[PDB]
């Protein structure tokens, strides 16, 4: 009965990688836990319509 | 089997019910040799608890125990803990301090006690706090043991759930306190539930502080562990008016039901434990006349009673010496000063008989108080927005307030329930920046008859 | 007018040490006019009946304090604790002397237990006091006894508090396996050389054993370990430049009893000082009554403050654990146990002999094979 | 982040039927009439226009 | 101004009644108008309390 993280977080707290190199969104809650660099793109969000 | 039931008390329970309690009981016997030995015990020193454990081990090798309790004494199941490290028997805690939450249980012993631990009863209060949305909240814990794990399990409920709870940081005592540096970290507390966190000698000083603290307020909130509410008889005048405690001494289950359910846990396992290995009961001879390295069993029933069912009730067990499925009993102290009781506990839920919480105001007789409103409302859609609540929380969103709301089921019945729900809105949003403001409390619920007003012959 | 004070001893020199310390504990008090009974009580093959004499001779006695002073226990698992429950059952003080198992840490379990002697988790608070000396930041937990090394693990936290490092693995298994060699190569593969390791002889050994096996004792490895783990099997499968602990006055017993009568008298001394002062019922013929001042006179236990000793400060902490002792650091030079240095409170002390290490150089390992 | 705003919740209970793996089949979604908004990142949609 | 409700003591205090209008300071700034004696006193149990 435990929150806890998966995917790229997931395998990169059980050591199964060393360096997450990707588009990575930076916010509060992945920051509590694991550091960031400075970052490379700066962007905010969109809605994609036809 | 070989099984004997003695029962140091002092409330008086006389023999022959006991052997009521076993003659009809068990008709489908699936071992061949039943046998039990009921005895009473009148004082509790552990030289007669030793003599009794001597004289029915070896009574033609006894190997089954169970033991109740009618004080508060944990130190009689640490000695029952001792025997059954040096016995090999599996031991039964059943009430008073026989079956009271001790720390750490042995991975070389064989003892079982009856009751639910502080994880357990730590889970059910935070369940309490999370079904009245009492978020804004703090933590006082002593220096008495037990505590930085009751610390921990609190922070891993808190970040492990969808509420967002109002934690404040954790305050925390050194000592007999100074009341010097103690009360700097109180005087932080601008909360309403106050989580206390000490033993029954210590709570006294605590709540004599609190009341001299004038910390016993009509909104400040108190709930305490079961240790530290004992018996029901002892009851300190320094007690708030509506104080909260959690304690699983049930008034529906006296100590004879308990006693047949832990007989039909015992004869379920060896009865289970017979199908696999044939000669299962294998005991020591006595107590004197002993080596090193007895005669060690190797098939215990202390790792193999995990699971069991006994009439329906789900009575399995723990691989710490616990329960899976307890009966938590939720408590106030009314103004008859009487621990009344109101929440039971389910598998898995919280039923709550007043599930809409009273004031009981006069927690102290000298508080004259007048910050609870009684508001009603009427539903309308721009302004009045009233949801049910989610079921993946049991919990409004916390933008919205809680409500209830009297629902009948048709026009036969005139009786119905008062079913909480959610309320945000234009209104909604004024009534909690006025509670910002003028910082008051609010009774809200909807109306029962209909719409906003007409007089029908001086009837509004 | 009585003092009674009861002790679970074989040896008659040393209960013959414990009355002449009883003597000499009215030498410096003046004309107080107290008495001072003494009580020692031998062994058995069990711990039953250890636990039936115990408990009727010293509630037939009526102590104060109870004296745990046994190393040469033939029962490896080391459990006194019959006593202890027994004090506990009335809330009485016992003072143990030998063991180190943290299971007397836990004032729950053990209600009315202290010692003058401290856990492992205090040797490895002089292990942090070792990264502080060598600058190391990373460490490798590996951890078999459950019992005591989740408190290990607790207090290691503790430190790893105020610093902010972490451990780079940490492993709780059961003992008595022996592949763990497949984790031992998993940390192989990690970037720290510090190795931390809290066992018994015989999981030390086996572990040495695979450890050797994989050669994981080479250039640049580092091993620390204490005082169970250096002894037995495990100093026969050691390799040579390991570095060790070991008890200054802690498997010494004579001057420790001395030292442990003298804090017992002034504890007392000073406990008479006061009002209410109650006396240990008959407990055993129908007083199922507790001590009445059991939490105060365990108050004045944590009140304890001493400046003298044979040892020197003696002091308890918040477990009612040794605060401050003195400690040696063990080098393994060639199948020798040789001391290259000393510990008093707060500071470690290298005298002038030198460190070889299992790996090259006796200069300090930075083990930190980045990646 | 959605889930933080505490009066977008209606979003964050209907999103739960639209959530997709990957952003390919987010936009052969939209790209076959089957979504008609999608919250994402400017320039990854910048490039895909 | 953001002042309290006015803290009135009552005599020699009892530290019980006269404490609940001491924790009634929430805020930092205090004016204190008394006497000389009185202050000793007043200061010593504020140091008490914090
Ligand atoms: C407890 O005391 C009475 C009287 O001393 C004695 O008969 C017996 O030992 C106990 N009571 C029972 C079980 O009859
Ligand atoms: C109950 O116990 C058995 C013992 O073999 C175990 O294998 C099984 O998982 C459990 N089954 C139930 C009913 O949960
Ligand atoms: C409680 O729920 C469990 C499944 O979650 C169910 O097996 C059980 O029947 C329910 N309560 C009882 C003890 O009847
Ligand atoms: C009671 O009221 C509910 C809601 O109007 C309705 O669905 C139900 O059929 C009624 N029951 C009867 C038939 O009395
Ligand atoms: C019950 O009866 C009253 C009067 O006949 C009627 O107005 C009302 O609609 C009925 N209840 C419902 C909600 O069906
Ligand atoms: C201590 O008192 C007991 C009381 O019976 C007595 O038997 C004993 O002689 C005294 N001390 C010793 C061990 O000589
Ligand atoms: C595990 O131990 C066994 C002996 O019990 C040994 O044969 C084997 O090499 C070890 N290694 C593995 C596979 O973990
Ligand atoms: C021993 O060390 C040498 C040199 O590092 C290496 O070649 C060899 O594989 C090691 N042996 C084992 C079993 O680790
Ligand atoms: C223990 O300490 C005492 C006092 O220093 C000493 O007389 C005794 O020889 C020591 N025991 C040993 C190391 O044999
Ligand atoms: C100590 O003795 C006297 C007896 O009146 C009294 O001060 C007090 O009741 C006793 N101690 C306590 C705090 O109970
Ligand atoms: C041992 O520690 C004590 C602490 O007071 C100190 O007095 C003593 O000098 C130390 N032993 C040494 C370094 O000889
Ligand atoms: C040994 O103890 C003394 C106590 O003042 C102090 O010098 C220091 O804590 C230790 N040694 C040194 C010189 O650092």
């Amino acid at each position: 009965n435990k929150k806890e993280w998966n995917g790229m977080m997931g395998e990169l707290l059980s050591g199964q990688a060393d360096m997450i190199v990707a588009p990575l969104t930076i916010n509060n809650e992945r920051a509590q836990y694991i550091e960031f660099s400075k970052p490379f793109k700066y962007q905010g969000l969109t809605i994609l319509v036809k | 089997l070989n099984i004997a039931v003695l029962l140091g008390h002092s409330h008086d329970v006389t023999e022959r019910e006991l052997r009521n309690l076993w003659g009809p009981e068990q008709a489908t016997g699936l071992p061949l040799d039943v046998n039990v030995v009921a005895l009473l015990m009148n004082r509790t020193d552990p030289k007669s608890l030793i003599t009794h454990v001597c004289d029915l081990m070896s009574g033609a090798r006894i190997h089954g125990l169970v033991f109740g309790d009618d004080t508060d004494q944990e130190a009689v199941a640490q000695m029952l803990d001792f025997i059954s490290s040096q016995t090999f028997i599996p031991i039964l805690g059943i009430a008073g301090g026989a079956s009271m939450i001790m720390a750490d249980k042995d991975p070389t012993s064989t003892f079982f006690q009856f009751g639910a631990s502080i994880q357990q009863q730590a889970t059910v209060m935070l369940k309490i706090m999370q079904d009245y949305d009492w978020h804004v909240f703090s933590l006082v814990t002593t220096i008495f043991p037990g505590y930085r794990d009751f610390i921990s399990f609190i922070k891993t409920t808190v970040d492990n759930s969808f509420v967002g709870w109002d934690m404040q940081n954790v305050i925390t005592l050194d000592t007999s306190f100074e009341d010097a540096k103690t009360q700097v970290q109180l005087k932080k507390i601008h909360s309403s539930v106050i989580l206390l966190y000490c033993s029954k000698d210590e709570a006294v000083l605590i709540l004599s502080e609190a009341r001299s603290l004038g910390l016993t307020g009509y909104d400040f909130f108190w709930i305490v562990p079961s240790l530290v509410s004992g018996n029901t008889e002892l009851i300190p005048k320094e007690f708030p008016s509506g104080l909260i405690s959690v304690s699983y001494d049930d008034w529906d289950y006296s100590l004879e039901a308990r006693v047949r359910d832990g007989l039909g846990i015992l004869t379920t396992a060896a009865s289970s434990m017979l199908e696999k290995f044939s000669y299962i009961p294998e005991a020591k001879a006595s107590c004197y006349g002993q080596a090193e390295k007895p005669e060690t069993p190797l098939h215990t029933l202390h790792q193999f009673m995990v699971n069991v069912t006994w009439d329906g009730k789900d009575l399995s067990f723990t691989e710490e010496g616990y329960q899976v499925h307890p009966r938590l009993v939720v408590i106030v102290l009314n103004k008859d000063r009487e621990w009344e009781k109101v929440g039971k506990w389910e598998n898995q839920t919280l039923s709550l008989r007043h599930a809409v919480w009273p004031r009981y105001k006069s927690f102290s007789d000298c508080e004259p108080d007048d910050n609870h409103l009684s508001i009603v409302t009427l539903e309308e859609a721009p302004f009045v927005i009233v949801e049910d609540i989610d079921p993946l929380t049991e919990t409004c969103v916390r933008n919205t307030v809680p409500c209830r709301k009297f629902v009948k089921i048709n026009n036969s019945t005139n009786e119905g329930m008062n079913v909480k729900k959610c309320c945000k809105g234009f209104c909604i949003d004024i009534l909690k920046k006025l509670s910002r403001t003028v910082k008051f409390t609010y009774d809200l619920y909807l109306v029962t008859n209909g719409k906003h007003g007409k007089k029908v012959n001086n009837v509004w | 007018k009585i003092v009674n004070i009861g002790a679970v001893l074989s040896t008659r020199k040393h209960e013959q040490m414990f009355r002449e310390a009883v003597n000499q504990a009215n030498k410096r008090h003046g004309s107080w006019k107290i008495q001072l009974n003494a009580t020692s009580v031998t062994h058995k093959p069990n711990a039953i009946q250890m636990a039936l004499s115990v408990c009727e001779d010293l509630i037939s006695s009526q102590v104060y304090a109870i004296l745990v002073s046994h190393p040469p226990t033939p029962n490896d698992h080391f459990t006194p604790t019959p006593v202890s429950y027994t004090a506990g059952f009335y809330r009485i003080p016992v003072l143990g002397l030998t063991t180190r198992m943290s299971i007397y840490s836990d004032k729950s379990i053990h209600l009315s237990f202290l010692r003058t002697v401290p856990p492992y988790s205090h040797q490895s608070s002089v292990w942090f006091e070792m990264m502080r000396v060598y600058n190391w930041n990373h460490i490798i937990l590996l951890v078999s006894d459950d019992h005591e090394g989740r408190a290990a693990q607790k207090r290691l936290e503790t430190l790893l508090e105020e610093r902010e490092s972490k451990a780079e693995k940490v492993l709780q298994f059961d003992p008595g396996t022996k592949n763990v060699t497949a984790l031992l190569m998993e940390a192989r593969e990690l970037e720290a050389r510090v190795i931390i390791l809290s066992a018994s002889e015989d999981d030390a050994a086996t572990v040495y054993r695979a450890a050797a096996m994989l050669n994981m004792t080479g250039s640049g490895y580092v091993w620390l370990v204490g005082e169970r783990e250096i002894s037995g099997n495990a100093l026969r499968y050691a390799p040579d430049g390991i570095i060790g602990l070991q008890l200054i006055n802690g498997k010494n017993e004579s001057a420790h009893i001395s030292d442990a009568v003298g804090v017992v008298a002034q504890a007392v001394h000073e406990l008479l000082e006061k009002e209410n002062i109650t006396d240990p019922p008959r407990g055993c013929v129908g007083n199922t009554n507790i001590w009445k001042t059991g939490p105060l006179f365990k108050r004045v236990l944590m009140s304890s403050k001493y400046a003298d000793g044979v040892t020197g400060r003696v002091e308890f902490n918040e477990d009612g654990d040794r605060k401050f002792a003195n400690y040696s650091i063990m080098n393994l030079q060639n199948r020798k146990l040789v001391q290259v240095g000393i510990y008093n409170g707060t500071h470690v002390i290298p005298n002038d002999r030198k460190i070889i290490w299992p790996g090259g150089e006796t200069e300090k390992p930075r083990g930190y094979q980045m990646s | 982040y959605f889930r933080r705003q505490v009066e977008l919740s209606t979003m964050y209970r209907h999103m739960e039927k639209h959530n997709y793996e990957s952003a390919a089949e987010a936009i052969q979604a939209v790209r076959d009439n089957k979504l008609h908004a999608f919250i994402w990142d400017s320039a990854v949609l910048e490039f895909e226009a």
